[PDB]
RNA sequence: CCUGCGGCGUGCACGUCCCAACUGGGACGUGCACCGGCCGCAGGAACAGCAACGGAGCGAGUACUCGCUCACACAU
């Protein structure tokens, strides 16, 4: 569940560890720490901007800090990840997340067949030049003309694109290529990273109702449905499980060292962003791998990974470094 | 029959003509054969004419293997706005071109003798 | 508005501009309701 | 005014009041960069650069007594050699 | 050319000179397409190949 | 469970473990996760040879397409013969010689001048040409080459044309085999077509790609700056050494081996059981990179029961020099 | 000068006279063959067969016909135009 | 002593024409490939070290710098 799924499928380096009574499961945290270590998959309304739709959430939830992982235009709806407090540490890591939009385009003139539009979308694929709207290279992985109305000359196409892509510029370029011109009259982000419309999307009314139910009834069911743990944003990251005695060292800036790895996952390459996970499923930190999986299966000591961004707070687990077999 | 014959064709055999359109295409090629320079037959000649800029309707054979010998030409036709369509078999194209030997694909130009049919077929494809 | 949708057997969003889906049922709009912070109808909506 | 000129590329098609030129030189032109003829005759200014990173196009907004039906197939377009960047720079 | 083949259940090539395989389908030519080093149809080949889900990148493994 | 790990890490857990103590270095990449420049420079292509050109033409065409300094090939297919053709790219070219002795499976079409009694006659004639046969090059130092197996896949009597599949040793000329089979049947015969169906451990199902595939991958990498096509086309050179016994070495001994140092016991992490003296083995890093090809001078038991002595003698250094830092001479005994 | 027994007649593939070999030495290319009476009947055309049990096809002059020899006919070859078998062995 | 590197008129493809398949023929132009031993250069002469003195968390300025705090951790 979240980050222990298929843990037996991972390579086991050792089972022997001394469990500690500290820490909480990612999904069983108290209500005061669930919100601080959570993110919301907001269905952005049409008019308000993203920084004002995030200020609304901050004011609503009475949280000290709140961020988001991609700016949606004032007139653009779709997925919006709002990280709450302790989750904001992940915002930077979320900038490169692949996006998926569904755009509506109106053409100034008419085309002979839907095949013309399909071919035009076909040639607007791969790495493409984009200029921010009123020169960079950004990749369109896929596209698909979902619908087209000739009388209205307005069509719907779903596009998989890289973070930072301007769908306004892409629609303008689709107009230019087809010899008739065109521009975008509507946009809606349908997936943001590993999160989409099916993956627990909540309206702003839903957040308001949850916070209200919490205040006037002390019921945390709705708020837990609305807010998800940050571990759900790193499910696509490769994992390196460390023992309960090594978590705090990582939390203080120590590099991940081989003697403390309880389990590691196949497919770890040097200079690869990984997630340090405790034995309960919490996310200790994001690290950069300095050893391939084979180099870890074949060594007894060293630095398995260096830190990139510590997620867990200090003193969550007790200080237990310096009490090893040697202690010399 | 025809459904089986279309079954044997490759997956890239699209757009495909139905049976009635197949008879119409065979009629068009047979009528166009009477004019030496107004019908182009073979892979190399068709490709060269497309390169130069010649226009018309291009008729492919959907039962060909390997597909890498012709898979690119549908896109060239698309690029130059030349209608094209597959047909069930190459033996049929040969039989329609007055040559028992098969032809992988063919290119038909416009002539005043058979303009009506040649533009009925064009319209029929454009509606597919 | 322009973007509408329906759902298939798997509950996936199929995007169309048509007011009637292939199965005859109306298509649901793809955009959420407009939000106003000064909304005092939480209890009524919950009820 | 143009001390020197180099062939920017060839002609593409027309989209309303714009002239798409298919760029052959790898160098990526500047924005608002005047496009000249063979005889150092500016004909328009750059508006949009679009397409992939090695086969791309550029639209020009003919302004001074220039039109789209004036030019014809196979025509070539020039640009000031000082108004370019290396393709690598953007990439 | 002469050589042709049909694919069995396991996916192996069963070579034969016949035009029609025992299953009634045509037999695929054994030989690859001729190559011209000055081949300017790579773009035109990836659009169609992708369009029909046959390119190598689209296959599993 | 390392039975599914790529290339030279297969059954890595089953290898005998000499030691677990060393300090890994951050230099190098996994064979499959290399940069594109190094991936191309250290790669090979299994190419369905087109019918018309010669093997040298195919290699030069690949050179021009991929813009690589050096490229080579193991077995030469006549101009009119298609099939498997392993082409090395700039650094697998050092493994071309090791691929020259690889086994070869062909499928050949033959025509007999005059009709034979029945198919069983052809079957017996083929069953008589399976051994250390006698072969003289076609249009002259008569050689002896082996034909392990052979089978008459098809025989059309109306045209008197048959198709047979032959497994044979490198250098064997199947045109000579066809003329000899013709002589054997009492009617004479010749070869019409030939198609190499396997070159070593590489065959038709083992990721064979066409020249069009190479050209398209190059275009996709040079226009869309995409690498997946070129990575499906080119494969790491370690795929050519998957049949070799493996000796894993510490990262401190890699540069020494590159400079010419013999593979010494104090720097061996793991080895594959079954290594005999004067056997060709592959010295590998813990990342899976084949540093070199060596000739063993120690048995598995000796390697388990010894503390010093030269474990292997260099035959071909594959890894580029200065890829790893110089760490020879800082140990206790070395000083 | 002298001759030694090469083997016995097998079949004839057109002009080529196929001779089975009973000796353990492999002859040369175009090495002349001669009958009992040291009469030249042709030159070696091809060498084929298994390493030990092998055959040689010989091309004859207009001086002879392949069918001219009956089953069991024995052949003679020069002992000075043979190679050691150990040479061609690995 | 070891290693690495270098030397010791046919076909193919393309373009254009004549004729009589996913073709074989010709002519005219382009490119592309071919018809074990010795020597020279360079690198190293290698028994394979290194179980922490540069990381983390905050605030400010223009990926870098400037300050504070925490530890400087091989995980029994």
């Amino acid at each position: 569940p979240l980050l222990l799924k298929n843990f037996d499928r991972l390579n086991v380096r050792t089972n022997h560890y001394t469990p500690l009574p500290f820490g909480h499961s990612p999904l069983k945290r108290p209500i005061a720490e669930y919100v601080k270590a959570g993110f919301i998959n907001v269905d952005k309304p049409s008019n308000p901007s993203s920084h004002e739709v995030v200020s609304w959430i901050k004011r609503i939830l009475k949280v000290e800090k709140t961020g988001h992982s991609g700016t949606l235009d004032p007139k653009v709806t779709g997925c919006l990840i709002v990280c709450i407090d302790r989750a904001t540490r992940l915002v930077k890591s979320q900038q490169n997340a692949g996006k998926e939009y569904v755009a509506v385009f109106s053409l100034h003139s008419a085309v002979e067949n839907v095949k013309k539009v399909t071919q035009g979308l076909e040639k607007l694929r791969g790495a493409l030049f984009q200029r921010p709207p009123l020169l960079r290279v950004r990749s369109v992985y896929d596209s698909k003309l979902l619908d087209f109305d000739k009388d209205r000359n307005i069509g719907v196409f779903w596009v998989s694109c890289e973070a930072g892509s301007y769908i306004r510029t892409m629609c303008v370029h689709l107009g230019l290529m087809l010899g008739v011109g065109g521009q975008m009259i509507e946009l809606r982000r349908v997936r943001s990273g590993i999160q989409g419309e099916k993956e627990g999307m909540v309206t702003m009314h839903d957040i308001l109702d949850a916070q209200w139910a919490y205040e006037n009834h002390k019921d945390e069911s709705y708020l837990r449905r609305v807010i998800k743990p940050l571990e759900g944003l790193l499910v696509a990251h490769k994992r390196i499980f460390i023992k309960d005695s090594a978590v705090n060292a990582v939390c203080y800036g120590a590099k991940v060292l081989l003697p403390g790895i309880l389990r590691y996952e196949d497919g770890i390459e040097i200079d690869q962003e990984i997630v340090i996970v405790t034995t309960k499923g919490e996310a200790v930190a994001l690290a950069i791998a300095l050893m391939t999986t084979s180099t870890m299966a074949s060594c007894d000591h060293g630095v398995a990974a260096k830190l990139k961004r510590v997620i867990m707070e200090r003193d969550t687990y007790p200080r237990k470094w310096g009490l090893g077999p040697k202690a010399s | 029959s025809y459904d089986e014959k279309v079954d044997h064709c490759s997956v890239i055999a699209k757009p495909m003509a139905p049976k009635k359109l197949s008879k119409k295409i065979y009629k068009l090629i047979k009528k166009s054969t009477s004019h030496k320079n107004y019908i182009r037959n073979g892979l190399k000649i068709v490709q060269k004419q497309l390169r130069l800029g010649e226009k018309g309707i291009v008729f492919f054979a959907g039962d060909i293997s390997p597909i890498e010998i012709m898979c690119h030409l549908p896109a060239v036709c698309e690029e130059k706005d030349i209608p094209y369509c597959y047909t069930p078999s190459r033996k049929d194209i040969g039989a329609a071109m007055g040559t028992m030997r098969g032809c992988v694909m063919v290119l038909v130009k416009e002539h005043d003798d058979y303009k009506d049919l040649f533009d009925e077929v064009r319209g029929e494809i454009k509606l597919l | 508005m322009y973007l509408r949708y329906y759902l298939n057997e798997n509950g996936d969003r199929q995007y169309t501009l048509a007011t009637i889906d292939p199965y005859g049922k109306p298509t649901i709009s793809a955009h959420p309701a407009r939000f106003s912070p000064e909304d005092k109808y939480s209890r009524h909506r919950i009820i | 005014p143009p001390e020197s000129v180099i062939p920017l590329g060839h002609y593409g098609w027309t989209v309303q009041d714009d002239l798409i030129c298919k760029v052959d030189i790898e160098d990526v032109p500047y924005f608002n960069a005047p496009i000249f003829l063979e005889n150092k005759e500016q004909i328009g200014k750059i508006d949009e650069i679009f397409g992939n990173l090695r086969d791309y196009f550029v639209s020009v907004k003919m302004g001074d007594n220039f039109k789209a039906n004036s030019f014809k197939d196979g025509q070539q377009f020039y640009i000031d050699p000082a108004k370019l960047l290396p393709l690598k720079r953007f990439l | 050319m002469y050589l042709r083949y049909y694919l069995n259940e396991n996916g192996d090539r069963q070579y034969t000179l016949a035009t029609i395989d025992p299953y009634g389908k045509p037999t695929i030519s054994a030989h690859p397409a001729r190559f011209s080093p000055e081949d300017k149809y790579s773009r035109h080949r990836i659009i169609i190949k992708k369009r029909f889900g046959l390119l190598l990148t689209q296959q599993p493994e």
